[PDB]
């Protein structure tokens, strides 16, 4: 569970202590070096096309620190990645560069989406006007969590070491990183066939390994355990036919269409439900 | 692959494929050139995507990389609506075709040639330029030497002699005369009997000012 | 102002230690002085012009913003509501605001049990700014950069001197001011509204 | 990466995409054609030409690619100057030139209709045939019953009486006669006052002025 | 590749390439449109080609993929015979058809000029429309002031006063009229010695009304 801390002009260690109890029996779980570089979004952006740089002008006022405009190659090997506050998984964009527009404001450009399902959170919900965007950094702290802790809203003291309880904000919080597995929607190749036999091929897309493309004989593996890819029926928000299939191929039948209502070119959205966890 | 993402490949393919591109001939390109779209850089072009004057400035992901123009690929000029194929040294201008398309709506009629002459059913509308009128010989004309497809009252005006032989596409062209004014082509056998044969005729209709 | 609020700037503290100078000062005073009967809580109350009646005794905040968890409402004037009287020089007087109601109660509480006999001194200092004329109680009866306390006189009319004095005083009742005393988790006064 | 090389893709795009072929109509392709150069093998083509006659052979560093031509893709012959498109079935030489590529100057002349008459600035390019001088009405013309487009001194040259009605793309068609010599265009009101209207123009002037 | 097949790329290649689309305007696309050929769904088309009616349904592997046309997307409509460029807002037909293809035979020749009167050997093909006569000068013509290029006995048909000078391009149209009849273009001179000079002479040779 990542907890980068935006210290307000504070010099010293930041003690993050996690206590399940509401009252506040926190046990130290993490320590932060200093104010992390953080940013505040001032704009709302529709989801960028996956895997292509998109020059949306994303204006972010940096809470702490300054952004860096850089060559795309560095970001390709991983450099300019910032995780905006987002519904479900925080959306992290590998934008090629950021352009200063103001002292705190930096315009992220060439936004890249869909890496490890970065686009997966965005497609359902476009980014809100205000969000907290955090650069990946040493200050970000993810260790110290037991396996049992995720899925439980443990109150987390999140403040400087001297500060405690109310002073270091204690917030009940839960983390779902394991749940985030298989974030990219499985590659969808639905093929409509006579008898309404739409085979919604779902080549596995794996978040933890990344969206690997076979290169020099290196095909995409699993690492998300098992995922039952889901088909969302186009006519109705709740799928009339709910099929979550571990198998990538999911051929449809005329009988389902006859019994209920399924469109021949029905739009299908892959909900990445996972056998290992829940929807991911 | 990992080395080149499918999208990296896609962008490269779209750029290499001939793209109609707008040459506004400005020192600086439009503020937002769309992805997979470019603004032609004139010689003396500068600014973003100013690399190489005579190139094309294309914005992908906010970087307006200027693609090297490929000879034989038609980077047609959208702004002047001028076809321009790169000659490898210059933006060579190809045949050019408004805000008013010169639309073509060829009228296809297949009158059976009968008696001695049959006026073609295919009709040229007012304001329709006739590049030419076809005289396909669908069936062997009996006794007919030639398809005299001509402007009404003048079979000889264009295509006076096109052999009326089975299986021959006797296209006749009104090259010096563009008859925008409406004309019903008259097809006559050349001092001959049209009966027993069929003529397939498409009359070129070109209308300037047509909406897009 | 600035960006998201930064919890720094402890008030009443200039100490490197960062604990409030108030009480710490008392510790030094107590140590040096055996008698410990020096309490003179002179409020930095705000008053305006040197002409009586025209002048109204209304306090104002040190700074327009400077938002603090604690708030002050002397004579019904909130920290958000009033205007700055403590601007940092540059032709603007750093007069200093009247202390918070909570602070006054707290002061009495700290002074108590410290051997200090607490006596409250009401003090109003008029600090109308310049750009008028010469501060005068009467005669010219004008206003100036610094008006001395007790130099106020009513010169609009002899008949109205009583009326001017009444206007300056107002007609206060204990019920007129309502004390919304609030106590924190500790239970000590947190906000005396 | 290794599995699909960038070069494989680059060559593929260059070869498949419409290219101006340098075919010289010889039985055998030139021994050393330029890299990435398309040479269509003519029928009855002997010698080399791995590509069958009627198929394009593209040199790639000495590798002649036997690429079946793409449908709808232009393959202009450099030597011929003819635009020979491939229909997916047979070679067709499309409209064309002989060192005189025809460019139709899209000239847009916008003249506020003012006073009694105004002269449009769309001068014919020197030695350019005019296919049609379409006239649009940008804004409703007060007073004028109709447009009188023409060459200065004649309001009757083409579209003698047109439309002054708003948004009317009336066509002043030169039609059969085309004024190759450079000339300006004049617009006048039809027995009325031109003021209060705006005129749009669509001069289409094809000039065989460019070497190919 | 495996993730993106070469076939996926190949299908894309056909779609990216301009195609000879067939606008048969059938509400329902034909059961077997030609493979690697795009049959354009008419706007408002029912049933198949349901996505984006007005898009082009390209049959690859029996699957009709409706390509969304982009700005300046040129698709030659087979049925009309026009090459229709989808502007982006909608279809825009280019100026022109009947299966008529304008055949071109290259006749650019260097006519060495000896004496004031020299004869160009570029006789026009019979029934070949001449859009314009192309004039260039390859070598300095000594004592030359004018080029009377035109039909022998009537040098006036093409400009007879074109300046004769080294490297002088006198490219021009032979008026509105197009000369279908075969003719030489003798390079006469207006009292101008042409000796010691070379003339690059071509005539646009267009054979209209010629089957594919």
């Amino acid at each position: 569970g990542f907890i980068a801390a935006h210290a307000e002009p504070w010099p010293g260690a930041m003690l993050h202590s996690r206590g399940s109890t509401p009252e506040g029996s926190f046990t130290l779980a993490a320590e932060a070096d200093a104010r992390a570089t953080i940013g505040r979004t001032t704009a709302a952006l529709p989801p960028a096309p996956a895997h292509v740089w998109t020059p949306g002008p994303l204006v972010v006022t940096l809470f702490s620190g300054a952004l860096v405009g850089r060559p795309d190659l560095d970001v390709l090997d991983g450099a300019n990645a910032l995780a905006i506050q987002h519904p479900d998984g925080w959306e992290v964009v590998q934008f090629r560069e950021a352009t200063l527009t103001a002292d705190r404001t930096w315009r992220l450009e060439g936004l890249l989406r869909g890496q490890r399902g970065t686009d997966g959170i965005v497609g359902p919900a476009p980014l809100p006007a205000g969000a907290a965007v955090v650069a990946i950094d040493t200050a970000l702290v993810a260790a110290g969590l037991s396996a049992d802790d995720p899925g439980r809203a443990l109150w987390w003291r999140s403040g400087p070491d001297a500060a405690s309880l109310a002073a270091a904000p204690l917030r009940p919080h839960t983390f779902t990183a394991a749940g985030l597995r298989a974030f990219p929607p499985a590659h969808l190749r639905a093929v409509v066939t006579g008898g309404g036999d739409t085979s919604l091929s779902w080549v596995p897309r794996s978040r933890l390994v990344g969206t690997t493309w076979p290169d020099n004989g290196a095909p995409i593996p699993s690492g998300e355990g098992l995922e039952r890819y889901q088909v969302t029926i186009g006519p109705t928000a709740a799928p009339v036919r709910v099929i979550l299939a571990d198998t990538p191929a999911a051929t449809y039948t005329a009988a389902e269409r006859a019994a209920d209502g399924i469109a021949a070119p029905f739009r299908v959205a892959v909900s990445q439900i996972s056998e290992t966890t829940g929807p991911g | 692959g990992q080395h080149v993402t499918h999208n990296e490949a896609l962008d490269m393919i779209d750029a290499l494929a001939p793209r109609v591109v707008l040459s506004d001939s400005l020192a600086t390109p439009p503020p937002a050139p769309p992805d997979r779209s470019a603004w032609i850089v004139p010689p003396g072009g500068s600014g973003f995507g100013g690399a190489g004057p005579g190139q094309i400035a294309l914005r992908l992901g906010g970087v307006w990389h200027a693609i090297t123009p490929a000879q034989g690929a038609r980077w047609r000029v959208l702004d002047r609506g001028a076809a321009v194929i790169w000659s490898g040294t210059s933006w060579r201008p190809a045949d050019v075709s408004l805000g008013s398309t010169l639309g073509l709506a060829t009228i296809e009629a297949t009158v059976t040639a009968t008696g001695p002459s049959v006026t073609a059913p295919a009709l040229i509308p007012p304001r329709a330029i006739v590049l030419g009128v076809t005289s396909w010989t669908v069936q062997a004309v009996t006794g007919a030497t030639s398809y005299r497809v001509g402007v009404p009252g003048e079979p000889d005006k264009f295509g006076a002699s096109l052999g009326a032989a089975p299986g021959s596409s006797n296209i006749g062209v009104v090259g010096p005369f563009a008859t925008y004014a409406p004309t019903d082509v008259v097809v006559t056998a050349e001092g001959a009997d049209f009966t027993g044969g069929t003529i397939g005729l498409a009359a070129s209709v070109i209308l300037p000012g047509a909406p897009v | 102002d600035g960006a998201d609020v930064v919890w720094e700037g402890p008030e009443n503290c200039n100490r490197y230690s960062r604990i409030s100078d108030w009480s710490l000062s008392m510790d030094h005073l107590k140590n040096t002085l055996p008698a410990v009967q020096t309490v003179s809580l002179v409020v930095a109350w705000f008053g305006t012009d040197l002409r009586a009646g025209l002048c109204r005794f209304e306090p104002r905040i040190e700074l327009r913003a400077k938002r603090t968890s604690i708030e002050w409402i002397a004579a019904g004037l909130n920290r958000g509501s009033a205007t700055e009287v403590s601007r940092d020089e540059n032709d603007r007087p750093a007069f200093g605001s009247s202390p918070a109601d909570v602070s006054v109660v707290r002061a009495i509480m700290d002074l108590k049990a410290r051997g200090f006999r607490v006596v409250l001194y009401p003090f109003v200092m008029m600090d109308v700014t310049a750009d008028q004329a010469l501060p005068s109680p009467a005669g010219t009866g004008a206003q100036g950069a610094y008006p001395w306390r007790g130099r106020i006189m009513p010169d609009v009319t002899g008949g109205r001197v009583s009326d001017q004095i009444a206007a300056l005083m107002g007609t206060a009742q204990p019920d007129d001011f309502t004390a919304a005393v609030t106590r924190n988790k500790s239970g000590e006064i947190s906000q005396v509204n």
